[PDB]
């Protein structure tokens, strides 16, 4: 119910993977809760994962135009220290809810009967799902869901997505312009995730955290034949394009060091 | 009033089930008993099993159709479960009756407005003064515009249309995985609260039993030559993770003592 | 916790671009580093160019189609960009599915509700641990009831109808009224961006920050083929960029303008 | 993120240009913020700019009736002191926003298809636009935008605006009555603008501010011929009907004097 | 900061006009001048005159069509009017554009949403650094469902249909009195605010001039043999009550000095 | 703006006119505002005025049925003390406001054009109007306005109001039942009015207040002839059925006495 | 300012009527009189009587159609009733006038929006400076979609259709659950009154609290062609009168008198 709010010691660490265009902005709040049994730490995970959305000509078949785009963003925190527990994390999965309106009616002028039903719900471009978690870590996947277009909403799992009648000879000309692409595709993703962790006292001072950011890219292919447009879709074209960073934490000295990063 | 906090965790990596237990020990001078507020969170995988796309005449999948949590004290201890959340809701809905006349015609209608959730949380009947338990059960599940459906939907010809999509392979005639309810295919993240009272002349230490469980249903479809039909079999598989924690009411500590991973399969 | 404030300004009167920088130096005992909150405001003209009403067969105008702002630290300093605003929005919209039956008839419909803005702000891909940047790009532009249009709208016959009015007149008079254009396309962009930077205490007593305001001007033109008027938009045909370098004194909580660079690109 | 609110010393100055019917109500808040590097001043700009809307017969052609009315109100603050910076100002330009509702439907009684889209936005009579600004000053233009009438909204750039079938022989009779004119035309404008300014210390004590209020008048002409009404419109008929007032500021003694005013 | 309050009143029982003046003297150390907040309330009758029911061919009534209030300081004193309320509103309204297509048909529409008030308050043009004044003028007046109308409504045949009931006796062919706007037939209860500044090296005493006024319009109708027609004549009668108050900036007192009741008739 | 709230001395007085069925509940709050020049008094006027709605047979013509009912409630406060001013009072008259929604549309299937306008406003059973006021007092009239019925709203000035087809021989049977009568007619009126008054110091200690409560009754007549119902209405049948009470106030001793009441 | 609290209760188990009285004595130095805030709650049964299902040609039921409460001081004491709640409401409603025109017609409409309650509370006319009283009366009662009806609804042929369903007479009433709660179950009053007491008055005073129910007789009969109904008001009346002694000096209250009175027409 009440746990846990008192004196804090904050530390920050920031780092970028040039190779992958991914930036981790990590904040470490050491929690000295005088009502609590153990050591506590709040890890706030922010940063930027570029969309790395690209448009190109196939090397073997330059007449075919390819758009590569992030279908999923990957976020995870793990540890190996047996003295460390994951005791809280946000976001969590929740049960979807919806509004329903249902109507029956009759007319007599003659006899007539009518029925209608309306479901009302809220939509996100990208849905954040907890894909796994246990006392030693948690992994989220932020998945493309539904997108707004003229003539209605469209599913991220529709294959003709983003394809268009070419407005030119270039690859980009084969796909919808930026003003029809959402921020997480046109630009990238700004992660905000939190984890609260405990540490057993008198059994060691240091622990190591593996924080991972990344993308799963889908690929949409388009080319012209017979005055009809050919569009095809390869899902999970490039999975787990991720960067992993190892942070070392000293629960006694309140010290945080970046131990490693792959890839650079 | 004085407050003491602590935590305890228990994992079943095999079943992909995790218990996060958050504890507030309360000492209230205006109270003759010790109070313990216990929040039970963590993870319970659905255990969802992708269907084989190669299956031709008949195909099947497993999905998480119910989640069960319980918190208990032992008959021989002085610890009673006095309060908890959530409690059962006496559901409310809104009505609009309309009557209309024109001059000749005579219309009337009634409209009802209510909430619809894919999974519903209700109390366990075995709840008593030393045990509280909840069941999160698949409730109102929509295919596309079709539905809502549940574990026991039955169309006289097409059977249970719960996850039936539509001339293809059987294992390819299920709806897309993403079209399924999150709790049917992903992870349940419980968030349950309970308040327990302890007699001060009781034992310095007590034992609490926390149980997370999943009921997996078998959904299958088959081709009779004319249509595709489906059927749902409840609790065809059951995975249960039982933990026993030792509570030190004197020093406000908690320690995991027992673990039991149990697999039932029909 | 202790807070120290200051300000610094930089003008490009030629480009009509101005940088207003507002600084909060924060000293937090529960923190091992120096904190700097940097709010970047000011002005960036669209650089809009009225069309010549006398133009007959083909006519053109320039409009401000994108605004770029960036804040940077240097590779060799201990200053990292730890936080900023605004961040990318995971956009939300609301859906209503309706199914109806009468007896015989069978109606169904779906409705979506969402926000529409003429200019959209997204992050720069070059954003990293020492640099944050935003792009405000022309997004959803309405003619009258017609639209929405953008920089890359293309009708197979009428081309880009973004600012095309119709009428049987002069080309330079067949654009829409100036007032009918988006404010940020014809007037001034007033940026409002926030950044948080952290500084190692064992670092330099002084650091350097690079702030860049920029405008991308698009060339919109129309021409008469004898049957219709058609239009076309050429992106970033002109670029005006104002780069400022400020000296930060983490010891005395002062800021001082050091460099100015006005750069003109024309295609 | 915030700055800067603490101890204040306020001074006021009020003045009117009889010639032009424009009143400046200026409030000067000298800010002593003990957390700030420099001297600071908040100038709060209020007052009254009369509409000076007039109705007349042309001297050369008394049968033609003219309505002169304010199309724009002009507000600006400038300074020449190199030691003075503009570090804040309100209002600023903003991105317009709108609500969209879009619907698709089908019927089967027969086959039928329907689509509808609704854009929903907020309108002002007059729009306030930052027309220019730099470290030394800022200038706003408050422009006639859109007006409410029977049978819908009308644009300020419509030429037949305000013209009517004459209800009499006088000039006024040729134009809509006061109850169809908005407050900024029927009466005038009540400006509310703010600017925060800094001042470098130890480089001089006095600075001079030029505050400008005024109007751009449009002219609508109407006359009767052939039992048909002839209406014409001259945009920017009388631009920059402005009064400029010079204030001198002493940042050390907290003294504010009026240096000049044109026209009187 | 120190505050001193006081009040002062002035009546015109003949004209049924009353001035209630509420004063807040403020002494602010961060200010080099004396501040006075002046709230001006009270009553101004409409001066409504019931029509004679016996009038046959032509009949008339008077109604309160505009109310004027002003507060002034004198050219020779150090007192300026620095602030006031209400100020002119830059009015806002809401728009909805709808476009619809069916297949063949093509509908489109636009809707505007705005407030409508019977009487509107705007500033006086003679407002300046030593004088602020407001005009409350008859604005949007509805007959029944008919309208809105104003002082200058003109229908080519029926003229000004403002208070015309049905186009019987002329004096009985006006709308019911209760159907008229409250401010046209009853009393205007002003509520205006002004802030005035006073130089401390100025006079120990100043004079303030507060003016309440009513403009009465003559509304008449006549029978031509075919229809009833109407006409409105503006400010046919004017009743003006001017008061002069002596302000003691030293002792924070106010004293009524002058009264002037003026009757203008066309 | 601020005036006037500080220390209070309260006194109460309650009284009833058996004759007229009217009760005054009056509270006197002497205000000792140390920031104010004069003595101040807040008079809070509450109580109960019975509707005295009656149903009867005419004495000379018992076949005619009469319903007498309150069309107006009368409230007023006056004084004669020259040292006393009315400096505040509630309620005051206000300008009515309404919401307007106006729409234009076209169709082409063919040419068609449509227009609609909706006015939206709030209604009360009884409207409270300031009928007169000056520095020595104020008089309100609470007037019957509009009533809800089956098939819509009806005006208090409609003559067929409350009349019905007789459900019996009695007078009451000729008029609508209690459940179609609003509280102010079925039961009566619960007045809530406030007045703030000042008093000049050192010019006398005592003042006298005349508070008046009452009714103006309208009369609705109904009778049956030739199977058609005859209904007629007499407005202001019985005006000014009022009770006046004189209270004496001592501004020095904070004493309040009841001097008189008419009728008893 | 000083506050003293207390309670007092009075039961009529015969009539199923109960008075709960909650008292706040206030001593205010800025006031020359003693103040008493009195909240009156409890229970008043409707006295609803199930109809006999065996009744054939004519059948009847009683239902609770009005509830009356009053609080009084005595003529000879210094105690006046200065305030109370609820007070009579000047009801408000919302109007929408719509005018529409089409050419290529001329439709208009008006809509009103208001609240509808089965039972309405108004003040008693006998209210005066030493007595305040309220009446809760059956107001707008719906059958199904039919209604609203009241105690005096009268259809020229079918009479009062208040509880008429459409067989046996006693089975041709609407279902009991379909009736208004206050017509068939219990009224739970919640009334507030403020009384002032002169300090030079009696150390003790007497207050009279009255709870009452008016039961209406609703009957229906078969004429051979239709079922018709009729309502008779206040055919039965049950009244519970309590007299309490107030000790203004010690801030106590004590029940002194009880009177249970049964009127039957």
């Amino acid at each position: 119910d009440i746990g846990q709010g008192a004196e804090i010691i904050k530390r920050t660490q920031d780092i970028t993977s040039k190779r992958l265009a991914i930036t981790q902005n990590i904040q470490f709040d050491f929690v000295k809760d005088k009502k609590y049994n153990k050591d506590a730490l709040v890890v706030k995970m922010q940063g930027f994962i570029s969309s790395r959305t690209t448009y190109s000509d196939l090397k073997k078949y330059p007449y075919i135009k390819r758009m590569i785009w992030p279908f999923q963003y990957n976020i995870s925190l793990k540890t190996k220290d047996s003295n460390v527990d994951l005791i809280n994390y946000l976001p969590k999965n929740k049960i979807d809810s919806a509004d329903v309106s249902q109507k029956l009616g009759y007319n007599i002028g003659s006899g007539s009967f009518n029925y209608s039903k309306t479901i009302s719900y809220n939509q996100k471009n990208y849905v954040t799902e907890v894909e796994s978690q246990n006392s030693k870590g948690v992994k989220w996947g932020v998945k493309a869901n539904s997108f707004v277009t003229p003539n209605g909403q469209v599913s991220a799992y529709d294959q003709y997505l983003f394809a268009q009648d070419p407005t030119g000879p270039a690859a980009r000309d084969y796909f919808v312009p930026d003003n029809q692409l959402p921020p997480l595709i046109q630009s990238g993703f700004n992660p905000s995730f939190i984890t609260t962790l405990s540490h057993e006292r008198g059994k060691g001072d240091k622990s190591e955290f593996e924080i991972t950011y990344g993308r799963n890219m889908d690929a949409t292919y388009a080319y012209v034949t017979r005055h009809r447009l050919a569009v095809d879709r390869k899902h999970d074209a490039f999975k787990n394009r991720n960067v992993t960073v190892k942070y070392e934490v000293n629960w006694k000295t309140h010290e945080v060091k970046i131990k490693s990063i792959t890839p650079k | 009033v004085t407050l003491y906090k602590t935590t305890a965790t228990a994992d079943s990596d095999k079943f992909k089930i995790s218990q996060i237990l958050t504890f507030n020990f309360i000492k209230d001078k205006s109270y003759d008993k010790d109070t313990l507020v216990l929040k039970a969170t963590g993870n319970i995988n659905s255990g969802f099993v992708k269907p084989n796309p190669n299956d031709y005449d008949f195909s099947k999948l497993y999905w998480g159709a119910k989640y069960n949590v319980s918190i208990s004290s032992q008959s021989n201890d002085s610890v009673n479960v006095v309060d908890y959340a959530p409690k059962n809701q006496n559901e409310e809905f809104q009505v609009q009756n309309t009557l209309g006349y024109t001059f000749g015609n005579t219309a009337f209608s009634e409209t009802i407005n209510y909430k619809q959730e894919s999974y519903r949380t209700t109390l366990s009947r075995n709840t008593n003064y030393k045990n509280v338990g909840w069941g999160v059960e698949a409730h109102k599940i929509m295919n596309n515009g079709a539905g809502p459906y549940g574990r026991d939907s039955f169309h006289p010809t097409y059977g249970n249309e719960l996850f039936l999509a539509g001339s293809a392979y059987a294992g390819q005639n299920f709806i897309a995985q993403h079209q399924m309810p999150l709790l049917s295919r992903s992870n349940f993240n419980p968030e349950f609260l309970s308040v327990l009272s302890h007699r001060q002349d009781g034992a310095k230490k007590s034992k609490i039993t926390v149980t997370y469980q999943r009921e997996m249903d078998l959904y299958q479809i088959c081709w009779n030559g004319f249509y595709w039909a489906g059927a749902n079999y409840k609790n065809f598989k059951t995975r249960t993770f039982k933990s026993t924690y030792e509570i030190d009411w004197e020093n406000h500590k908690v320690k995991l003592l027992d673990t039991k991973e149990t697999e039932n399969n029909k």
